């Protein structure tokens, strides 16, 4: 994340990390349940083997909520490419249950029409994650989140050197030095409605980050609710 | 103008089922008895940033 600020105490429950082999965090992804994590089919490709921790915010330090968990199945999107990075979604499947408490809990999953009239019409949403805080620079060891403008779509198609399709969004800004980066990707959109947070998109991609006259792109979730109940069953 | 008039009065999800608003809540709560709040039927309701 780019700009912005910590999560403090409790404020991004739902955030989770994919970690690596060598136990460092190279992606990602939003609880869902007690089972289900959501992240992008991108960061599949980014290590052989992961396992998705929780309840972290410092990752310098032992804050005593974290709790590692294996990935008992790994649920691609089939429509996924790389050469598109189109229907970039996922879902990961734990073996243990997550035991929600402090600083771990699920976001809300809405219905598509009332979150693509109600939720995407705000005036932001809110982007999460340990990724990158500068384009050229290295991952946080600290949970930020950032609230991010939506973006006109027309504006955003014109802004992109490459195709957003009806799967994506893009959020952010123009020209402030602040937006989601390398790392957050997989990672939480959420929208705020009357204190209640609910998912809205996936960290997907982005020509840099805080480039000017370039965008964040997120994968559109209300376009794939029918495909997360499905999944949040295999 | 129902679910486009303050989100038809609801704490979440608004319908639009003849002429009138219809109310629902995400998994893991539930209508209250009004028809418009949503109450967590348990601890940890989704969407909900922690307090304790
Ligand atoms: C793979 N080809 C075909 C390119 C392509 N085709 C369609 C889309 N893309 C595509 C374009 C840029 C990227 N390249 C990044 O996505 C990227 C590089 C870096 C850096 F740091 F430079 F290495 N950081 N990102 C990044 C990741 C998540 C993000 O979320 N919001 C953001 N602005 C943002 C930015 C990509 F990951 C895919």
């Amino acid at each position: 994340i780019v700009g912005g600020q910590e999560c403090k105490d409790g404020e991004c429950p739902w955030q989770a990390l994919l970690i690596n082999e060598e136990n460092e965090g190279f992606c990602g992804g939003t609880i869902l349940s007690e089972f289900y994590i959501l992240t992008a089919a991108h960061c599949l490709y980014q290590a052989k083997r992961f396992k998705v921790r929780v309840g972290d915010r410092n990752t310098e330090q032992e804050e005593g909520g974290e709790a590692v968990h294996e990935v008992e199945v790994v649920i691609k999107h089939n429509r996924f490419t790389k050469e598109t990075y189109d229907f970039d979604i996922a879902v990961l499947r734990l073996k243990t249950p997550i035991t929600f408490r402090m600083n771990v809990a699920p976001a809300c999953l809405p219905e598509r029409d009332w979150a693509e009239s109600t939720l995407m019409t705000q005036k932001t949403g809110i982007v999460s994650g340990f990724g990158r805080t500068h384009e050229k620079g290295r991952q946080s060891t600290r949970l930020k989140m950032l609230e991010v403008p939506y973006v006109d779509r027309n504006s955003c198609k014109l802004s992109s050197s490459f195709i957003i399709t009806q799967n994506m969004f893009c959020a952010g800004y123009d020209t402030k030095q602040e937006d989601a980066c390398q790392g957050d990707s997989g990672g939480p959109h959420v929208t705020r409605f009357k204190d209640t947070y609910f998912v809205t998109g996936i960290v997907s991609w982005g020509e840099g980050c805080a480039r000017k006259g370039k965008y964040g792109i997120y994968t559109k979730v209300t376009a794939f609710l029918k495909w997360i109940d499905r999944s949040m069953k295999t | 103008k129902l679910c486009s008039l303050d989100n038809g009065d609801c704490d979440q999800f608004c319908h639009e089922e003849q002429n009138s608003v219809v109310c629902s809540c995400a998994r893991g709560y539930t209508l209250a008895d009004n028809g418009k709040a949503c109450i967590p039927t348990g601890p940890y309701p989704c969407g909900k940033q922690t307090l304790e």
